[PDB]
RNA sequence: CCGACCCGUCUUGAAACACGGACCAAGGAGUCUAACACGUGCGCGAGUCGGGGGCUCGCACGAAAGCCGCCGUGGCGCAAUGAAGGUGAAGGCCGGCGCGCUCGCCGGCCGAGGUGGGAUCCCGAGGCCUCUCCAGUCCGCCGAGGGCGCACCACCGGCCCG
């Protein structure tokens, strides 16, 4: 009975920062898309 | 050549303090000693029953057994190069509670309350007490008073 | 098996020579003549061996057939190679590499055949 | 010089079996390779057990193995012991067991096989579960030996129940003084 | 093999592993169990308690044959018959129970350690323990005595 | 199927190289920021002293939180307490050095072994020279020279220390993870002091070398490594 | 040129005004048996061991090797405790009944109890994959927690003997 009461109580719901940005890019997983983007930017050149 | 008497060399250690002779105060009897608490062995000389040996005076142990008038204490004794936890029977006149344990337990209670309150308010707080840190930088106001100059004094034979 | 027999004869064998802080093996099919599991010429289900021909010219390359393992009379097939040096070494290379017949003994047999061929021709004056 | 005591530098442990058994050395080679080239710690435990002496590899009875396999959740798992499976005649029924052992007693082997069981050598186990997945590594009673009744606190000391070394057992053999209070003391 | 012994490694060491100060002398401390009560008293007390003195009654001309009564426990009891007997009794439709004569097996007393499989059996023994009898009766068996 | 596996290897290599470049750029920027912070500290001390002197008051600097301890005596005839403390300071041979974080416990601990050590308060240049010339890492119980930043990164990257500059920042500025950074470093194998010693058996204040020379430890360091 | 006293031994201390040694060759001192104890290797394993006897052209080796099985007598082990008469090692869960009285009669199952650790093993939310996706297919790795817990240790119960 204590398990049931506690369980039903628990379930009773309702800038730039250059160095920080570089540390974000340097992450092997969080910064994958960022470094992919900068590689694509360095490769291709487009007007406007 | 030293004799092996049970009270040899205890001329001052078991003696009563100055002007504290006479009737043992009773509040030493209404203390409550559970098992597993920490006590300090004293060994007064007014009560000759249940006295500890002179090697346990001033030692600190843990109570493991409670009887009608005495307690059983597990206290560490050093013999040559080994520590063996002796079990001794000491009457309650010769022991008192250890305040180091009580200070530690109240620190634990404060720490748990601080954790509960901090998890309520989100902001991190420090719990591990630190050694005395080096003093931080500060300013010393002269307040327009020149620091007094000091010379060493001349020598003179006074006595 | 090869490993079991090796553990039997790795230290007790009539072909074993232990001298001058060195060890050697003298069984017939031992290229480099060393006491080693890889180069031992008796314990392996297939081995190669390069020996000089009966006459003082050419080499004979002996290989072990898969079928008669317990039949030492017909277990070994010997072919005599009596061509020029480059062709002889190429034939040995083909015998070992193309058949995948112990490719770990290829350069060993090549070097031994070269040594035999240089031993066969007359010495300089 | 430099201030280090050198009395404990050389760790004492079996780096190899003392035995010259060529089969044992062969499967030691096999499990050396397995422990080196896998992340399984089961291979490490098996390899360091293969190094152990006979007293450090006590025989495992059939009854104890049956009891340990009968624990919840250990169904259809392999029982692995580095030692000898030994028949227990005190057990009457033998379930279907899948066991890998260094040695199996002929009677124990017969009982295991007639019960529908399977016996594997350690090479067969390596081919089966190279990482030791789905296995229950057992061990015989290490201190189940006569020498341990004599090891401990000395017999002629208080509160020690260690067996003294006697050539014969009887009322005349070490029972008088130091054993009863009627002759000096008892402790 | 004298070539594997410690003497071969002690050549050139003058004391031969016995020390320069105390040396190796003939019999320091006595011969055999000398001084078991005087100067080897600590060893005898520490490792052989009860060694000194008399306890009990002395009985001249003890005959070991008279008190010969080997024992068998209950858990090993069914090993005295063939497994054919066991399976025949177990699968038997009627209530027939086999008879196990432990004296034929060379045991005189049936001790009560262990437990029995639940099937009746008749046990022929010279002596029975009380708990052995209780365990045999509990599985529906019976105990009989032989002389 | 050769073309697509070649493309796979090319893409993996390219991604690895881009990750390397990003990490190198992070290291460069962190070193630049550390340079800025160091000059801020050095100018801040001067500015505080100057405004105090302008006001006619006294500016007491914060006494240092970092010390460098050098063992100057040998291993012969050492009392057990002193020997135990020197083992706790990782100074088990003459002319070893160790960065010791200063507090009441460490100060009293240094007071115990005062005749056996010569210590002081290093500046930044001493730390740079020490880490760069005699910096060895205790990587898996082995004295490995700090020749590549990856050696620091693999052992201390979980604490944010990923380069030589980060390690120097954690040592000079005694940081939150100073204990791990300092214990990662092997004790320094300093040479004999070139130019000799004054006297090793007496205290520094009485003309010797033992004890606390408060900033003159940098001179000993320059003559030392 | 620098360094450099004669070895062995007893000794806190030997180059000693301490003892033995003139030189050389050969010989020359921890052995064998018995009984223990522990460790290691091997075989079999609740068993194990023929060691005494016997059987095999009686004998070059061979005085060896092989075999016995109704030759396992017997030894050690598998059961302890008491001076002895003697006695002599299984409990847990669900039940209905006396009166489920700190227990007496049976059922049904289970088969040497429980606690804290415990290598190993098992489940495992969630992660790692590629030219990209909304779409699930097979297996690998990392993985918070969880589970069964070997041996062994500490403890609390239980059983046998006095
Ligand atoms: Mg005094
Ligand atoms: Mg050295
Ligand atoms: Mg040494
Ligand atoms: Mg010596
Ligand atoms: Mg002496
Ligand atoms: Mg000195
Ligand atoms: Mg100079
Ligand atoms: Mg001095
Ligand atoms: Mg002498
Ligand atoms: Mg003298
Ligand atoms: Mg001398
Ligand atoms: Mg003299
Ligand atoms: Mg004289
Ligand atoms: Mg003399
Ligand atoms: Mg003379
Ligand atoms: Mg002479
Ligand atoms: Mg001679
Ligand atoms: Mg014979
Ligand atoms: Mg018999
Ligand atoms: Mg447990
Ligand atoms: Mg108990």
């Amino acid at each position: 009975k204590a398990m049931s009461a506690r369980a039903e109580a628990i379930k009773a719901l309702v800038v730039s920062r250059k160095l920080d940005r570089l540390a974000y890019i340097a992450h092997p997983k969080l910064g994958k898309r960022a470094r992919a983007r900068i590689a694509k930017g360095l490769r291709l050149c487009r007007p406007k | 050549t030293n004799t092996k008497g049970k009270r040899r060399g205890t001329r001052y250690m078991f003696s009563r303090p100055f002007r504290k002779h006479g009737v043992v105060p009773l509040a030493t009897y209404m203390r409550i000693y559970k098992k597993g608490d920490i006590v300090d062995i004293k060994g007064m000389g007014t009560v000759q029953k249940g006295m500890p040996h002179k090697c346990y005076h001033g030692k600190t142990g843990r109570v493991y057994n409670v009887t009608q008038h005495a307690v059983g204490i597990v206290v560490n004794k050093q013999v040559k190069g080994k520590i063996l936890a002796k079990r001794i029977n000491v009457r309650i006149e010769h022991i008192k509670h250890s305040k180091s344990r009580d200070s530690f337990l109240k620190r634990v209670k404060e720490n748990d309350q601080k954790k509960k309150e901090a998890k309520e308010k989100g902001t991190w707080v420090q719990l591990k007490r630190q050694p005395a840190p080096p003093r931080e930088a500060h300013f010393v106001r002269t307040n327009g008073k020149e620091p007094e100059l000091l010379e060493p004094i001349p020598y003179e034979f006074m006595a | 098996s090869a490993h079991l027999q090796w553990m039997v004869v790795r230290n007790c064998s009539s072909f074993l020579i232990k001298r001058n802080k060195q060890t050697y093996s003298t069984e017939p099919n031992n290229l480099k003549a060393r006491n080693s599991f890889r180069y031992n010429g008796l314990i392996h289900r297939k081995t190669v061996g390069v020996e000089p021909a009966a006459d003082g010219k050419g080499v004979v390359v002996v290989i072990k057939r898969r079928s008669g393992q317990r039949k030492p009379a017909t277990s070994y097939v010997r072919t005599t190679i009596n061509k020029n040096a480059r062709a002889t070494l190429s034939s040995i290379r083909h015998m070992i590499r193309k058949n995948k017949y112990r490719p770990d003994l290829r350069m060993a047999a090549i070097r031994r055949a070269s040594a035999i061929l240089r031993s066969q021709k007359p010495v300089m004056v | 010089g430099v201030d280090i005591r050198h009395n404990k530098d050389r760790k004492v442990r079996r780096k190899e079996p003392k035995s010259q058994d060529i089969y044992l050395r062969l499967l030691v080679k096999l499990y050396r390779f397995l422990a080196r080239r896998t992340n399984s710690t089961f291979n490490q435990v098996v390899l360091k057990r293969l190094f152990m002496s006979r007293t450090n590899r006590p025989p495992l009875s059939l009854s104890r193995m049956i009891r340990k396999m009968k624990l919840p959740g250990r169904e259809n798992k392999t029982a692995v012991v580095v030692g000898t499976i030994t028949d227990d005649v005190r057990v009457q029924e033998v379930p279907k067991l899948k066991v890998c052992a260094l040695r199996v007693t002929s009677r124990a082997r017969s009982r295991i096989l007639r019960a529908g069981g399977k016996i594997l050598t350690f090479d067969q186990l390596a081919l089966d579960s190279p990482k030791g997945c789905g296995t229950v590594l057992l061990s015989g009673p290490r201190k189940g030996r006569e020498v341990y009744r004599h090891f401990g606190k000395a017999p002629g000391t208080p509160h020690s129940h260690t067996k003294p070394y006697v050539r014969s057992k009887g009322r005349k053999f070490e029972r008088a003084r130091g054993r009863r209070a009627s002759r000096g003391y008892k402790n | 093999p004298s070539r594997l012994r410690k003497t071969r490694k002690l050549r050139g060491h003058v004391s031969h592993g016995h020390g320069r100060i105390g040396k190796h002398r003939k019999h320091p401390g006595g011969r055999g169990n000398a001084g078991g009560l005087h100067h080897h008293r600590i060893n005898f007390d520490k490792y052989h308690p009860g060694y000194f003195g008399k306890v009990g009654m002395k009985h001249y001309h003890l005959k070991r044959n008279q008190s010969f009564c080997p024992t068998v426990n209950l858990d090993k009891l069914w090993t005295l018959v063939s497994e054919q007997t066991r399976v025949n009794a177990a699968k038997n439709k009627t209530g027939a129970a086999p008879i196990i004569d432990v004296v034929r097996s060379g045991y005189y007393k049936v001790l009560g350690k262990g437990k029995l499989p639940k099937q009746p059996v008749i046990v022929k023994a010279k002596f029975f323990s009380r708990r052995a009898e209780e365990k045999i009766k509990s599985v529906g068996g019976a105990c009989v005595l032989v002389a | 199927n050769f073309a697509e596996l070649k493309i796979k290897r090319l893409r993996k290599k390219f991604a690895q190289k881009m990750l390397r470049k990003a990490r190198r750029k992070l290291i460069y920027e962190k070193a630049k920021h550390y340079h800025k912070e160091y000059r801020q500290m050095y100018r801040t001390e001067i500015r505080m002293a100057r405004m105090a002197r302008k006001a006619g008051n006294f500016y007491v600097p914060a006494e240092p939180k970092l010390a460098f301890v050098i063992r100057i005596r040998g291993i012969n005839g050492v009392s057990p307490k002193v020997r135990k403390v020197l083992q706790l300071l990782r100074l088990r041979q003459i002319f070893n050095g160790t960065f010791v974080k200063l507090n009441k416990a460490s100060i009293n601990m240094l007071r115990i072994v005062e005749p056996y050590i010569a210590w002081g308060y290093p500046n930044l240049k001493s730390v740079n020279e020490l880490i760069y010339k005699r910096g060895y890492g205790k990587i898996n119980k082995k004295r490995i020279a700090l020749t590549d930043n990856a050696l620091i990164a693999r052992s201390l990257g979980k604490y944010g220390i990923i380069c030589m500059e980060d390690l120097i920042h954690e040592i000079y500025t005694v940081g939150k993870r100073f204990k791990e950074a300092n214990n990662f470093l092997w004790p320094f194998k300093l040479s004999s002091p070139r130019g000799g010693m004054k006297k090793k058996t007496t205290h520094f204040v009485e003309g010797g070398d033992a004890g606390n020379r408060e900033d003159q430890i940098n001179r000993l360091i320059r003559r030392m490594n």
